């Protein structure tokens, strides 16, 4: 039945969609991690190096 | 035609490129962004050390 | 092979999700087929097979799905006897294919016309000088049978195959005197070097 195989589909593929999504949520978390483990990173490195210096 | 099928399958990789491709550029803008709230946070450590200096002085 | 069928159209490829297969389906199972795809796996898109082409025994096409679809939609076909022939738009092995085929065809030219004419030459020199050795056994078997002031004529037979027999007989009669063996020289040569 072809209605059916349209309907069962377009239910399904909202999965990969769901998927599509999620990938590029978790590219999000890992830009905010990222973001606070770099900006400590440099931070820290930089006020050792100026206190050092005093 | 078989095109009704192909596009029901590029919708969800179409869904893939415009997500992920967005989330590639907030990762670049993210990571200027921590270096650009570093530069301010060390030379307030630096100017705290200078006061001290000078004190000590 | 698919070098000869394939084109970039019939494809859905450079995908996250995505992935095309093709298989092989024996024709009177084609009606069949056509339906059956659409529920050999989950995650299968309605209208997905696109015929690359079909001869005298078989259909082959290409088939569109979701790529968590493939190994279910390939052990379901081959369940329904349908073979699997993968080959997703191989720009380098139809390249390849097509390559050789116009290198081989003209390196088999020029190969050939050197070849025949190497070869009439060299049979050409051969023959020659398989008659000249012909010759020196007849000269030199005539030398050591009558002594180095030789007087001997050289003389060429063709054989009747029906009188052969009465032939030697007329040989021996004619050079009784002079003593396979025979009382004069002889020597054969045989034409049929190309069966």
């Amino acid at each position: 039945s072809d209605a059916d195989v349209q309907k069962q589909i377009k239910h399904m593929m909202a999965f990969i969609e769901q998927e599509a999504n999620e990938k590029a949520e978790e590219i999000d978390a890992k830009a905010e991690e990222e973001f606070n483990i770099e900006k400590g990173r440099l931070v820290q490195t930089q006020r050792l190096k100026i206190m050092e210096y005093y | 035609s078989q095109s009704q099928g192909i596009q029901q399958l590029l919708q969800a990789e179409k869904r893939a490129a415009e997500k992920v491709s967005e989330a590639r550029k907030r990762k670049n803008r993210r990571l200027k962004q921590a270096k650009e709230e570093a530069q301010a946070e060390i030379e307030q450590y630096r100017l705290q050390r200078e006061k001290e200096f000078k004190a000590k002085e | 092979s698919l070098a000869e069928i394939v084109k970039k159209d019939d494809f859905v490829l450079d995908s996250e999700y995505l992935v095309t297969l093709l298989v092989v389906v024996p024709k009177l199972n084609h009606n069949d087929w056509i339906k059956q795809y659409e529920t050999l796996a989950e995650m299968v898109v309605p209208r997905s097979s696109n015929v690359l082409s079909e001869d005298q025994d078989s259909y082959l096409c290409n088939v569109t799905l979701f790529k968590k679809a493939v190994d279910d939609f390939r052990h379901k076909a081959r369940e329904n006897k349908f073979i699997v022939r993968d080959f997703q738009y191989n720009e380098e092995e139809m390249r390849a294919d097509k390559e050789e085929m116009n290198r081989l065809s003209t390196d088999k030219k020029k190969q050939f016309g050197p070849l025949v004419r190497w070869l009439k030459v060299n049979f050409s020199e051969a023959f020659i000088a398989w008659i000249h050795i012909k010759a020196l056994r007849v000269f030199v078997e005539s030398v050591l049978r009558y002594g180095l002031p030789v007087n001997f004529q050289a003389m060429l037979l063709q054989p009747n195959k029906k009188s052969v027999k009465k032939l030697r007989e007329v040989l021996h009669e004619l050079y009784k005197h002079l003593d396979e063996y025979y009382p004069y020289v002889y020597y054969k040569i045989d034409c049929n070097l190309l069966e």
